[PDB]
């Protein structure tokens, strides 16, 4: 059998500890969540009304919850055979990364995947599962970026409707030359708090993740 | 590819260290054939390989952080 | 920077008289009118500083301050911060003195256009007023450039005269 | 640099603005005056009622003006960049 | 063909590649009619483009339904005439997907 | 000619490269008519513009359907005349994709 | 020739390089007519340079269809006259892609 | 000459370098006519223009089609007269790319 | 020829490991890509909406896919003789740099290199395949940052048109103090996501780099 | 690229501006004109009594227009994005 | 050597209306490359006058330092300014004389620094001016039609970049800077 | 000359350096006419390929087409008169690129 | 002339190390005429030269990083 010595194993673990929170979290689950949060912040007609730290914390908690089944899968499939040294890191890493690869494959756009494969000049695949992570990652990022804005426009719509109707009703009576933005903000905030936009939106985006 | 090269380099480093360790274990087990002039040399070469690997790791992570922290 | 600020305000006030004062409503986003007619004079002023000396005259003041103030336990005198705070003052004083022709000429056009209401109450100043003012206001800028050439030198020496006395009369004020 | 060199730079900067904007400025007022006359002689209007034709009028003026307005800024900057080693001295 | 010539202000995106296929079918069947033994043909196409990086990519198909003239029958080499007449006039359609059928059942392909 | 004839304010992006292909087919078939033994030709092209998630384009195809004059038959070298007459007038169409068929079945290619 | 004279409000990017090619073909065929043995020519060009993520040249082709005068035949050196007459009047077209055909089949190239 | 006459709304830049080439060809052929043995010439140019940050040669060509006067033939040094008359009047055109052809085939170059 | 000792070979290799990841990536391969990505983010009307880390990662992956052929060529031509000890480091450097130099020269302009040669007072070159690395790099860099600006302007134009038309129609209907940007932003976003701006844009950029 | 291409790029881009806005601006302008001529024969008005008819006319105009407003936008940008490997050279 | 080039590049970047549109790494690399191209004659002369005796060990450092510093000071004297030199001489009570000769290091360096700062600002102003003209004209045309509240920044910036790329700004800019440094 | 008087709103940068070259050619040919043995000249210029450190810079050429008076012939030193008369009136044109031709063929250069 | 000078310096260092190595190799095989003190002194000089080279490299790379990490 073959494996890696303790020194190289801990070197690899420490090195991966650098990428893991920054990018393996930034470009995998909650980039669209923070994009939606920023779009909602812009739509509210106020810069940084919800603080950035609070938004990031809420997004982190939400993505932790969302990834719970995949976390349990990768735990029970890699850590348990590895925490009792019954498997080596070499294939343990692949076994752990397989469920996340499947999740990325499920949440991908076929057109983006095909374009990236053609750009990489590799078209021998017989099935969607046999794609490499190298070609899977950018397509996943692009699809997540697309769906982020797709949700964001729907978030935008109601505030736009409120602004248009309040401006029209305000200027129909001879008040054309006065900004209705200062007057639309209380109504938009009242509507949002009355409909409970936060709790409803969190469930909506969780269901979107569950497809 | 980068992943393939990294895997090959790490695997060869691990193989060198494992060979040195097993030779040292055979020597300390008393089995004749080891003259103490090979185990020490192989351990030193393995340490050199590990030092090269960690220096490459430091340089690579520094470069990655520098290119990733750029204000775009 | 008082010499800069007075120059900065003068350019802005010219812009506010034609189309740049629409931020009079609630606080907008970007000013929508700042770089239009401010940066033209916000950066021309520093050139006139370089015409005489950029840092040389300021440095010469620093050396003389050491002669006046030899660095010691002498407490800093009072009744001096207010005087330099009271200097501007000249921020709006010299600002309007440069603005004497532009302010009057633009307003006369504004008054002239309004007189046509008695002949036609539908003048539509949102249609005709803005285009008419812009061409004249822009034209006044090019032909009034030489008037600004010696005027900026006034503020430089006056602040220097203000600064020279403060740094020299303070040590004997103890 | 003499103070004349300082002020001479501000001249053509405003003159090109005077040259470039004038065709567009004149079109805006000329179209407005016609409607303002139409705003007389059975003066029924809402506020100005001239906004829609004015936007279209200057819009077509963009096609009419087109290149030589763009070409104005092209050579003036080249003249400015030609004297960069010479304005300092 | 005639449908292609027709112009409507409305241009549904999907009804673009369908109003066209309905014209191809009507054009392809106008030639098979001008072919001798055939009195009237009737072809449907089955163009599906949802295939990328899949083991089962699939392919386009057609189904001609010639109605031979009274007292006639297409020979063994007269079938490939009508197969290749359609296999080639349609993008990406091999001759193994074209289906020819008479007015008396009789799957010829 | 037909493309020149088909000039209008309406601008369908797809119907541009289709109103053109319908003119090529009608022009290519006007020359094969002026060719001696042929009385009337009828050509369809199969130019496939789409090239998404495909290792190769797979090229274009054509299917001429000449109707020879009464009592005539194209020789073995008179087939390549009509094959290259179409293989060359269409961009990227090899002569191995052109299909020639008489008015009596008889796939000639 | 007609395309340069032609003026329209529409400025379709494509129909620009197609209204031009249709004029080249009509100009090239007007000279081959003024060539002696030829009574009327008919040339089609095949310029195609589109490619995706590749450096492919995608070289052009032409297909002249001269109709010689009654009782005449182009000699062996009279073919290169009509080949180079077209190979040179078209950008990037080698003489190995020009196809010359009579009014009696007879691929001459 | 014609290019100065050819002024129109048309903002297309491509029809700028094409309305010009069509005038060069018509001017170059007006001189070869005023040359003695030639009764009427007909020249086409093949100038490829695009060339930015590349090493592509992009060399041009021409094809004169002189029609000599009744009972005349250009000598061996009268060919270089008409070759250099065109090779030099066109930017970047060597005399090895000019093609001269009579009204009786007979490629002279 | 003479060969450098291992003790100095490792020194020069580790030293090159400092410059090569930083500068040979910053000013050689994807400077235009990051510039046009920043310009597109500005043109979208919502600056800093996509995460900068996500944008940088996607740009790096696209860069690797773009330079895969030349990377493969230099990889074989350098490593394989070096791996089999066929060539020395000194000649290996030039042999590896030759295809990279060719690819770099393929994309640059002419006036830039002419001006740089005239400034450097180098003798005239009758053959283009003689530009030293001293003179090659600045010309390529300036050509890249010149083409990036025009590509970004071309990307900017449609969104500018949309904003202008929406502002014009709003003011024609009679809404003066209504910020068009807060209203057009959903429309710009919808246009982008519906025309698939990201995938099409990156594909077009890759094709432009190829040709 | 020569400055003519930018003018060409501007011309094609700006021509889209007129065509898209044309149905909306025309219906708004005629609506004021329709009221104005109908505001004879006891021309008495309050101030304008004309803005609200502009809403419904333009509102239905957008609805009847619908996709073709967006359909042009999809195609014009698609060509420009597809021509990016060609606008370079 | 090149404190002016980075300043003028920063001025151009700020005039473009977009912060850090080109990466700072690429700006510094271009500045360093242009600096070495400009200073190549002077650097070559310094290399000669220093190494040629020193490599073969013919002179001592106590004079080699002066021999290597003299050409650099001679080059820097042209870039310095007489007014700055006179003011620093007055500050440091040094002998003015009618003919300049071996200006001391305490005086020569600050004069060069301030002269370079002054000329850098002078070039930066002229670089900024065209963008200001474009902003002025676009703002004026926007205001004249009744669009006073539309932000011109999203409109001016594409025009600024289009002009900058269309006038081939980079090449002529660097050529002008090099020619100014030369003479 | 005449072109210089003409002025238009259009920014035709290319038609600027072409409306000028067409005037140079017409001015250069007006002097060669006022030269004695020449009855009428006809010169075309070939201003071309501006580049830097290329394998071949090529340079610009010209092609005079003098038409000598009835019963006359330019001597051996009367050729350099007309060569340098054009080589010098055109920027960067060596006398080795000027081509002189009579009205009877006869390349003189 | 900067890269040329650096390559010349590296060439001299590598040549000195190679000379030391070949002298030691010649000594250890029994060739007469080579002195143990001589070879030891040469090896020490080569080591000192290498240490000077690595010090210069460290100083130069630190200066480069410091001068190119700043923001303009």
């Amino acid at each position: 059998g073959q494996s890696w010595s303790l020194s190289v194993q801990t070197l690899v673990f420490i090195t991966s500890l650098t990428f893991l929170p920054a990018i393996l979290l930034m470009m995998t689950s909650f980039t669209r969540i923070i994009i939606v949060f920023g779009l909602l912040r812009n739509a509210l007609g106020t810069p940084s009304a919800p603080p950035n730290q609070v938004l990031l914390g809420l997004a982190l908690f939400l993505t932790f919850f969302i990834m719970s089944p995949v976390i349990d899968k990768i735990y029970v499939d890699a850590y348990q055979p590895f925490s009792e040294q019954k498997i080596s890191m070499q294939e343990a890493l692949d076994k752990g990364a397989q469920p996340l690869r499947a999740f990325m494959l499920r949440q991908t756009r076929e057109a983006d995947l095909a374009l990236f494969a053609r750009l990489a000049n590799s078209g021998p695949l017989q099935g969607p599962e046999a794609v490499p992570m190298r070609i899977l990652l950018p397509a996943y990022v692009t699809s997540e970026l697309k769906t982020a804005f797709q949700i964001g426009f729907t978030i935008f719509i109601p505030f736009l409707i409120i602004d248009l109707v309040i401006a029209s009703v305000l200027m129909a009576l001879g008040m054309m030359m006065v900004p209705p933005a200062t007057i639309a903000l209380p109504f938009k905030l009242m509507l949002f708090v009355l409909v409970d936009g936060w709790q409803l939106l969190m469930g909506s985006l969780a269901q979107s993740f569950y497809s | 590819s980068f992943a393939g090269q990294l895997h090959a380099a790490l695997d060869r480093i691990s193989d060198r260290q494992a060979a040195a360790r097993v030779q040292a274990e055979k020597f300390t087990l008393g089995e004749p054939g080891i003259a103490l002039n090979d185990v020490m040399a192989d351990m030193q070469k393995a340490s050199v390989s590990m030092q090269m690997g960690i220096q490459v790791r430091n340089k690579l992570v520094a470069a990655y952080q520098e290119v990733m922290s750029m204000q775009v | 920077q008082f010499a800069f600020a007075a120059v900065r305000t003068a350019g802005e006030f010219i812009g506010l008289q034609m189309g740049l004062s629409f931020a009079t409503f609630v606080d907008p986003g970007s000013h929508l009118n700042m770089p239009v007619l401010a940066r033209i004079m916000d950066m021309l002023a520093m050139l006139l500083f370089l015409t005489f000396n950029g840092h040389l005259w300021l440095i010469s003041l620093l050396v003389d301050t050491f002669h006046t103030l030899p660095i010691g336990s002498n407490p800093v005198n009072s009744n001096a911060f207010m005087a330099l705070a009271r200097a501007g003052g000249l921020i709006f004083l010299n600002g309007l003195m440069l603005a004497l022709p532009v302010i009057t000429l633009l307003l006369t056009l504004n008054l002239a256009l309004g007189l046509l209401n008695r002949m036609a109450p539908q003048l539509s100043i949102f249609v005709i007023g803005f285009p008419l003012t812009l061409t004249v206001g822009i034209m006044l800028m090019a032909a009034l450039m030489p008037l600004i050439a010696p005027f900026c030198e006034h503020l430089f020496s006056e602040i220097f005269n203000l600064l020279a006395d403060i740094v020299s009369e303070m040590p004997i004020n103890n | 640099m003499t103070p004349e060199s300082v002020m001479m730079m501000g001249t053509e900067a405003m003159k090109v603005a005077l040259a470039l904007a004038a065709p567009l400025l004149l079109v805006a007022l000329i179209t407005g005056l016609i409607i303002s006359i139409l705003q007389a002689a059975t003066q029924i209007n809402e506020m100005t009622l001239s906004f829609i034709p004015k936007i279209v009028a200057v819009f077509i003026a963009i096609i009419v003006a087109g290149p030589w307005m763009l070409n104005l800024l092209l050579d003036y900057v080249r003249t400015l960049f030609s004297n960069l080693p010479y304005i300092i001295g | 063909f005639e449908l292609l010539d027709q112009e409507k202000f409305g241009i549904s995106q999907f009804s673009e590649q369908v109003n066209y296929q309905r014209a191809l079918e009507g054009e392809l069947a106008r030639t098979i009619e001008t072919l001798g033994p055939v009195k009237s043909a009737r072809v449907h196409l089955a163009m599906p483009k949802p295939s990328l990086f899949v083991r089962e990519q699939k392919s386009p198909s057609a189904s001609v339904t010639v109605t031979l003239e009274p007292g006639r029958a297409l020979d063994e080499g007269q079938i490939s005439a009508v197969v290749h007449l359609v296999s080639s006039a349609v993008a990406g359609l091999p001759p193994g997907n074209v289906t020819l059928v008479d007015q008396s059942g009789h799957l010829l392909t």
